[PDB]
C-alpha cells in the first residue's frame, strides 16, 4: 500500500520494503578493462 | 638542484589512461654522465642572478 501511494510522488523514486530474513536476483558488474573512460563505459 | 638533476626526483602524480602514476624530473643523461659535468649546473641566487 505504501509503495502504492507514494508511486503517485512526482519527481521521486520513493518505495518502501521489508529487509530480508538475512540481516547481513543478482548483482552484475561492467568492467572497463581497456582503459576505455567514464563516458564511453556509460555508453557500454 | 645536484638531487634532481643528477638522482631523479618524483614531483607528484598524474592519471595515465585512467590510472595514476608517477611524474619524475631528472637530467637528460648526456647531463649527468661524467664529472666535469657537474659544474655545468646553474642555480639561480637572491639577486636573479645564475
Amino acid at each position: 500500500r505504501a509503495t502504492r501511494a507514494f508511486s503517485q510522488i512526482k519527481d521521486a523514486m520513493v518505495f518502501a520494503f521489508n529487509l530480508p530474513a538475512i540481516v547481513e536476483g543478482f548483482d552484475f558488474e561492467l568492467i572497463d578493462q581497456a582503459g576505455l573512460g567514464h563516458e564511453k563505459l556509460t555508453q557500454a | 638542484t645536484l638531487g634532481a638533476a643528477w638522482g631523479g626526483s618524483y614531483v607528484n602524480d598524474f592519471i595515465d589512461r585512467g590510472r595514476v602514476k608517477k611524474v619524475y624530473v631528472m637530467s637528460e643523461a648526456k647531463y649527468r654522465m661524467l664529472p666535469d659535468d657537474i659544474g655545468d649546473w646553474y642555480v639561480r641566487a637572491a639577486d636573479g642572478q645564475m
